[PDB]
């Protein structure tokens, strides 16, 4: 079990750790988060009390180094940092643990939610979507735009998601215009899965990595990316059977976890009604359709 | 974006543009089978592509053999439409290619957008106008060349005949649309109007009769009357 110590909490802030969150009051004696499960990628995120504008946060993997949080009063946010002196880090963490100034990552033992939401999310790929190579962790906020959004403006601070565009030469073979536009199997299976991702796990990882940035930061371009990657599968007549089974499982847990009150801005009515009710794979997402219809029958 | 009454005069500026109408591409007769079922028999049709400034009509003719062994023909027909417009542009010299193509039905936008990905600088646009181009198969000479075709081919016409010698394209287009609206609302009366006086003939190289300026005014007014009329007969006013 790993730990993300905080130097201090000088400003009132809601802190998120994966799908959990807790309130810290201005100058409350808070010194971080303990018992974080090794083996998964995590995100630790922030919403200031005084300015709910800008949810921001950091993707990290405790196996990749010792990380801490330190408020920076010039730039005005809680920054993730790496401590390279490992003896200094253990000593600091042990003091805070002894004085019981850390909140415990509150995992219920029955609960596989986090694993089911990050199963294919890979930290090494995250560094490439969110390019900042001097750090082993990756910062994301509400306002960051995607590479494709910047095509339709600071490239260093963008989300380099995989470019998917259904009306594009990459997506449409000369001479199969209608075939390829109505049945996207060529674009999914040859162009994307065989040419760009290499395998379905890499593809599931971005879909999971898209969704989590939408849910945790209200990142619009990430929501667009999640929906695109769903639609490309649902609109392909030929999908490996194991990908459809896994997809159903992935979406089921994403819909389960979504805040009940946020469905109106995170979920695209056209994509979901198309995918569940009109597309080639309309009969292939049984779990996802059962949970959508029982929880968001309004959208449909 | 879309084309409507407020930007109506863009059609006659000097940017090359084309209207595409696909309402006559897939045409069928519906009939009873010996077993008392219903079946369609397709007949030849055409893609109606028109330069509104010059009057040039690229009648790209659809023989029935193109539907053979195909499914979902109404959907295929929008893609067939998109495919034969795209190869026409490809063939055409660059300085003759359109800067805009305006489709008369929104269902064509995606088929045409996909077929023209290679021409990102050609704007594909819808329109709010209710243009009467479906009535083009009420022009006898066009109907004739479509029904006689034994293979897919493209015949070129000027739908304005020689009118641009005496009127502007705005006025020529308005005549054409009034003629077509009339033919669409009541083909018989519209046609009775056009051919009553046997002294006025259609030149072999024309679609419409050879009216003087004064005779066109009479004709145009009669066609308005007809369109007003049939509107009353249709709503009881
Ligand atoms: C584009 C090749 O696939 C990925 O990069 N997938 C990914 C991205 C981010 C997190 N986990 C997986
Ligand atoms: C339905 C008939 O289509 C054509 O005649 N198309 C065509 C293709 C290339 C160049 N010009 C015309």
């Amino acid at each position: 079990m790993n730990t993300v110590p905080f130097t201090s909490a000088p400003i009132e802030v809601t802190i998120g750790i994966d799908q959990y969150s807790f309130n810290v009051k201005e100058n409350q004696p808070f010194h971080g988060i303990k018992d974080i499960p090794i083996g998964h990628v995590h995100v630790i995120h922030f919403q200031h009390a005084d300015n709910s504008s800008m949810r921001y946060g950091y993707w990290f993997d405790c196996r990749m180094g010792n990380f801490y949080i330190q408020y920076d009063p010039k730039d005005g946010l809680y920054k993730m940092m790496e401590e390279r002196d490992g003896a200094k880090f253990e000593n600091i963490v042990h003091n805070f643990k002894e004085r019981q100034m850390m909140v415990s990552y509150p995992k219920i033992d029955e609960d596989d939610t986090w694993y089911n939401l990050t199963e294919f999310v890979q930290m090494d790929k995250i560094r490439k979507i969110v390019r900042k190579d001097e750090n082993q962790f990756s910062y994301v906020d509400s306002s960051m735009t995607t590479v494709q959004e910047n095509e339709l403006s600071d490239p260093a601070h963008s989300l380099n998601y995989t470019v998917i565009n259904f009306k594009s030469r990459e997506a449409i073979r000369p001479g199969h215009e209608m075939e390829d536009f109505l049945d996207k199997s060529y674009y999914l299976n040859t162009v994307m899965l065989q040419g760009i991702f290499k395998n379905s796990s890499n593809y599931f990882g971005e879909l999971q990595f898209a969704f989590l940035n939408a849910m945790f930061f209200g990142n619009y371009g990430s929501s667009l990316q999640w929906h695109a990657m769903i639609e490309l599968i649902c609109s392909s007549a030929t999908v490996p059977k194991h990908m459809l089974d896994k997809l159903d499982e992935i979406l089921y847990y994403q819909i389960k976890t979504l805040p009940e009150q946020y469905s109106d801005i995170l979920l695209n009515e056209r994509v979901w009604n198309i995918c569940l009710y009109s597309s080639f794979q309309k009969n292939s997402l049984h779990n996802t359709e059962k949970i959508m219809e029982n929880k968001y029958p309004e959208l449909l | 974006g879309a084309m409507n009454s407020s930007n109506y005069a863009e059609l006659f500026n000097n940017d090359i543009k084309l209207f595409v109408d696909d309402t006559n591409v897939y045409r069928v007769t519906v009939h009873k089978t010996f077993e008392g079922n219903v079946a369609t028999k397709a007949i030849n049709g055409c893609i109606f592509t028109l330069n509104p400034k010059t009057g040039h009509l690229f009648l790209k003719i659809i023989h029935t053999s193109v539907w053979a062994g195909q499914k979902r023909l109404s959907q295929l027909a929008k893609w067939k439409t998109a495919e034969e417009v795209s190869a026409l542009v490809r063939s055409l010299p660059k300085e003759e290619q359109p800067k805009q193509i305006i489709v008369t039905r929104k269902a064509m936008l995606d088929p045409l957008e996909v077929h023209m990905l290679d021409f990102p600088n050609i704007a594909i646009r819808p329109t709010e106008l209710r243009l009467p181009f479906s009535a083009a198969m009420s022009i006898d000479k066009l109907s004739d060349v479509v029904m006689k075709a034994t293979e897919p081919q493209m015949v070129l016409f000027n739908i304005y005949d020689d009118w641009l010698d005496r009127i502007s394209s705005y006025t020529a287009f308005s005549r054409l649309t009034l003629l077509l609206r009339a033919l669409k609302t009541n083909e018989e009366s519209a046609k009775m109007i056009l051919l009553s006086d046997p002294t006025i003939t259609i030149k072999s190289y024309h679609l419409w009769p050879s009216f003087t300026d004064e005779q066109w005014i009479t004709i145009e007014s009669q066609m308005r009357d007809l369109i007003l009329t049939e509107y009353g007969r249709k709503y009881n006013v």
